[PDB]
RNA sequence: GGACGCCCUGCGGCCGCUCAAAAGACCUGAACCCGGCCGGCCGCCGGCCCGCCGGCCCCGUCUCGAAACACGGACCGAGGAG
RNA sequence: GCGCGUGGGCCCCUCCUGGUAAGCAGGACGGGCGAGGCGGGACGAUCCGGACGCCGGGCCAGGGUGCGCCGCCGGGGCCCG
RNA sequence: GCAGAGGCCCCGGGGGCGAAGGCGGCGCGCAGGCCCCGCCGGACCGGCCUCUGGUGCAGAUCUCGGCAGCAGUAGCCGCUAC
């Protein structure tokens, strides 16, 4: 018997390949892959992990978003591993490059007008496969209302709003209500 | 079912198992009783039906209407095309009420070895299906889609041969089995109208076209993506263990003097 | 699919994933959420802070429609303005013929004030404005108007 | 899902499963009556071909201040509306 | 048995004996509110400033 | 008819798997079943209990789902799959279906001839 | 739906008859179980020419712990429980 | 993040407590059995070694080496198990 | 592995030149199991892909049906008798 129990702390679940049915997103993380085994460069080591990830873990990310992100560098294209999409609030979108797994239609006909150019992760290999003059950017994962109710409400600590409506006095109005 | 007899457990100290049993004595009321209800019975509150979205409906008739267009698929669908001349297959045919005179439009487009694929495969089928009206499975041959024509009495009697408007294209008609890849003899009339009765959904864009295998495996050989590809370090070499001492040879490896 | 599911992979097994100290028994923890203050006042306390007591004023019937106060943000106004019509407003400026938008007509009763507007000199109409709704409208040159 | 942190169900426990009331529609009949009532409108149609098969009714305001902008079908013209066109009721 | 401390310290130590985290070592609770107003008040001027 | 040249073919049981107790009770079929009782002596594998069923048994992957000729089985009925299925291996054998009547096996067997695919069941139906 | 002959005190039997076939009061005709005849002396696992050597407690079950002098189980087929 | 089983334990070491004691009733570091095959202690859920894919060869733990029953002889001392 | 549904099975899947089932013997798979051959049988039956579920039994003092050893055993003992 060997004592394999010690120092060592079990394996770890990364997903190292997409779930996803689309043939498409397939194509894809198979080819940004066979990019990244003959080149290890880290723009592509994290494109391949950003096409795996869930619809949950790729949050959406507005022209609104892209614009401030994109502020000091308009000429870097932005590389987006989700959807486009449009914000009725930003009266001007400005000028920008951005590559992403789809863009609304909204998002994508004010892109055209800005005079920028909606690329597509098909379109980023052929040109900048390694990832030059391009920045990965990703919308904010803890945005969903399922993670707002993550925790144990009720504990003093907890900071988080309970599941239900509840609508009574013991535990909610203070330390002191419990 | 299983719950009109009057059946009651006759308790302890009769040496009996105390499942509901009749004035008999015969066991009745349990799933594992002869004459006895089913433990969970089946139900009509089930809900046989699921729902699509439009949109998600309406993508799967444009997907399946673009498979009928792709040669390869077809053929894998096992439909005979060879003889057929173009896909997708679109005749100028006038309002056909004979079937005889379907037969020869489509013997001179090359449809004949479907429509003969199919009126040859008629067979009684395997298992009850028999018994439930389902006696006979024939396979499945070439789609008339048609506009402002009267084709269907000319090909409605043809095996195999199925027929749908332009208006309503039904999906299970354009997949059969799930599978895409139906051979779609079109009228004229039909094709041309199919860019106007995309246009009446009201307010759905198609979905917009992406690369296929063939386009990635192109883009993986072209000169952008070799020039940043950069050479591996050469492997290292395993070389099973030997004794050293065994051999001067194997001694000199580790020990050359 | 009934095939696809894990209780037909559980053949065989006996218990069926339920224990063999413990099976599955009839309603162990008793129905439904009772125990609430006595054995499962844990959880009670630990996930549903407020489900016991009595909280606030009881209105015997609500008027739905009274109690209904839909409200949009100064950011989002210009949004109801169509495309073709809002870059040329943009453009001119102007403020012999501002653009005017009736919230009201779009839904909303009430403004308030949680982006930024365009430097366009907008009027907006509506049956109530926020304190910071007035102050940023009236910065930008719109003015805030009440709406019969 | 087990307990832990769960919203509570507000579905009501069901009543009269065994016996009684049936408490239970089921709308297997939804396909079947669409032709029905389409098969009542065309007979109704041809009694009076050329009287329309429904009535001119009044445009209302929809009431409430939710839905005060909007207009919809109402029941009937009032009396001052049918004397301003000069009708009168019969 | 009424009560039992045994494989209690087998269990704490399987996965366990885990540090509290960062951000516990530098939070301000507990901390004296004036010092803390100050450090607010100091941090809003030129490069530690963050509003416009 | 004869076979790439191929290694040596080691079965590591060469009896089957039986269940346990199948041999007491004509009730327990000797279909192998994983035992899983609380006091189970076979569960437990103490001495003299029956083998029981590990994936360490398993075949080499070059010499499994090979027959003791040395060619792989395709299972055949009718020409068509003979000329698609056979299409020039020297790997695979042919076996006609036992569904398959005698006066289709003299047409399958003679396509096989002219092919030179082995049919392990020539000598099927011959009367 | 059983020709004829042969027999039987008779019962009934034997030959065969009809049929594609008895399929003969009825399609297929499993297991348990049993009678004839032939072969052995024997449970399971392993080794070998094969009756010797070695190993082997009765499962399911609650249980700290069951071969238990704990409980259920004669046998076999069908039905039988997220 | 979501959940399952469990919440009757028992035993060897070590210090324990009550009791005349107990294969008794309660504690406890660690380990074991539970849920660890296997060889040995004649037998033995826990003891001594050793913790298990399927095999072939070699080494060898623990326990032993008259015969059952695989495997032992040499030397010194005692000598009614 | 089971039972049904939608397809496929290049001249349109396998069948009275013998289907399913049953019985004996191989082979293949670590195994669930599969496959072939012979014999009985006498009309239907699948492989693959997608789909659906009243989908797999050794136990429940399990239900129902057969039926064993006990076993040619216990017994066929009232009212006088032929």
């Amino acid at each position: 018997g060997i004592d394999l129990k010690t120092g060592i702390k079990k394996r770890k679940v990364e997903r190292k390949e997409p779930k996803s049915p689309n043939p498409y997103i397939r194509l894809l993380h198979n080819a940004f892959k066979v990019v990244y085994e003959n080149t290890g460069e880290d723009f592509t080591k994290v494109l391949t992990k950003r096409l795996c990830l869930s619809k949950t873990n790729r949050p959406v990310l507005s022209v609104s978003r892209l614009a401030h992100l994109m502020h000091k560098r308009e000429d870097k294209i932005a590389v987006v591993a989700s959807t486009v999409t449009n914000d009725e609030r930003l009266v001007t979108i400005p000028r920008m490059t951005i590559c992403a797994l789809k863009f609304s239609a909204t998002a994508r006909s004010r892109i055209e007008k800005a005079g920028g150019r909606c690329m597509s992760f098909d379109e980023l290999l052929a040109e900048k496969p390694t990832g030059d003059n391009c920045v990965l950017l990703q919308g904010r994962r803890s945005c969903r209302a399922v993670c707002k109710k993550f925790g144990s409400p009720g504990r003093p600590n907890s900071h988080v709003k309970p599941k239900g409506e509840h609508k009574g006095r013991r535990g909610a109005r203070g330390r002191h209500s419990w | 079912a299983g719950v009109q007899c009057t059946a009651h457990s006759w308790g302890p100290g009769r040496a009996v198992a105390r499942l509901p049993r009749k004035h008999g004595g015969i066991g009745a009321y349990a799933n594992f009783a002869r004459g006895g209800h089913m433990a969970h019975p089946t139900t009509v509150i089930r809900r046989w039906c699921r729902k699509v979205n439009l949109n998600q409906r309406r993508y799967a008739v444009a997907s399946a209407l673009a498979a009928s267009a792709n040669a390869a698929l077809v053929e894998a669908r096992g439909h005979r095309i060879a003889d057929v001349p173009s896909i997708p297959l679109v005749v100028d045919t006038d309002n056909v009420t004979k079937t005889k005179d379907a037969l020869a439009i489509i013997k001179a487009v090359g449809v004949l070895r479907d429509v003969e694929r199919c009126k040859d495969s008629r067979h009684i089928r395997a298992g009850r299906g028999k018994m439930r009206n389902r006696r006979y499975i024939t396979r499945k041959g070439p789609l008339v889609i048609y506009n402002t024509e009267d084709v269907a009495r000319g090909f409605r009697n043809l095996p195999g041969v199925d027929l749908c408007h332009v208006s309503s294209i039904r999906l299970l008609e354009l997949a059969p089995g799930s599978h895409p890849g139906r051979l779609i003899l079109w009228t004229k009339s039909a094709f041309a109208s199919l860019d106007d009765v995309y246009a009446a959904k009201q307010n759905y864009t198609l979905p917009r076209s992406c690369i296929t295998q063939t386009d990635i495996e192109r883009i993986l050989q072209s000169d952008a993506v070799q020039k940043t590809f950069v050479p591996k370090r050469d492997p290292l070499v395993i070389e099973r263990k030997v004794d050293p001492f065994s051999s001067k040879e194997a001694l000199a490896r580790l020990d050359p003097s | 699919p009934t095939r696809i599911r894990k209780s037909r992979k559980r053949r065989g097994h006996r218990q069926m994933g339920y224990g063999r100290v413990g099976g599955h028994r009839k309603h162990p923890s008793g129905r439904g959420k009772a125990g609430g203050l006595q054995h499962k006042r844990t959880s009670f306390d630990k996930y549903h802070p407020g489900y016991f007591g009595k909280l606030g004023m009881r209105n015997y019937h609500v008027r739905r429609n009274i109690e209904y106060n839909p409200t949009i943000n100064i950011d989002k106004i210009w949004s109801l303005i169509p495309e073709e019509q809002r870059d040329g407003f943009l453009q001119r400026k102007s403020t012999t013929e501002a653009p005017v938008v009736d919230v009201t007509r779009f839904g909303f009763f009430k403004v308030l004030g949680r982006g930024s507007l365009p430097q366009c000199p907008i009027i907006i109409k509506a049956r109530y404005f926020s304190s910071d709704a007035e102050k940023k409208l009236r910065e930008v040159g719109g003015v805030p108007l009440l709406v019969p | 899902a087990m307990g832990r942190n769960v919203a509570f169900s507000n579905m009501r426990r069901y009543k009269c499963t065994n016996k009684g009331p049936n408490l239970i529609k089921n709308w297997f009949n939804q396909p079947a009556r669409k032709i029905r009532r389409r098969q009542t409108r065309l007979q109704k149609a041809k009694a009076i071909f050329p009287c329309p098969l429904q009535k001119l009714r009044p445009s209302v305001t929809r009431c409430s201040q939710k839905f005060n902008l909007t207009q919809r079908i109402g029941r009937g013209f009032t009396l001052r509306e049918l004397q301003g066109v000069g009708l009168s009721a019969g | 048995k009424n009560h039992t401390s045994k494989n209690q310290n087998r269990k704490d130590h399987r996965n366990g004996i885990k540090k509290p985290k960062k951000s516990a070592y530098t939070s301000h609770k507990g901390m004296c509110p004036k010092y803390l107003r100050n450090l607010r008040r100091s941090r809003a001027n030129d490069p530690r400033q963050s509003l416009r | 008819i004869h076979p790439l040249p191929h290694k040596i073919i080691i079965k590591k049981r060469k009896n089957k798997f039986i269940r346990f107790q199948s041999e007491r009770f004509v009730r327990v079929k000797p279909s192998w079943r994983k035992p899983r009782g609380i006091d189970s002596p076979m569960r437990h594998q103490y001495r003299g209990q029956r083998p029981m069923v590990s994936i360490g048994y398993g075949s080499d992957k070059e010499t499994r789902f090979m027959l003791p000729c040395g060619f792989f089985k395709h299972r055949i009925s009718t020409v068509h799959e003979l000329k698609t299925l056979f299409m020039n291996n020297k790997t695979h054998a042919a076996q006609i279906a036992h569904g398959v009547s005698a006066r289709s096996r003299k047409q399958i067997l003679e396509e096989a001839k002219k092919m030179g695919v082995r049919v392990l069941n020539a000598d099927a139906k011959l009367r």
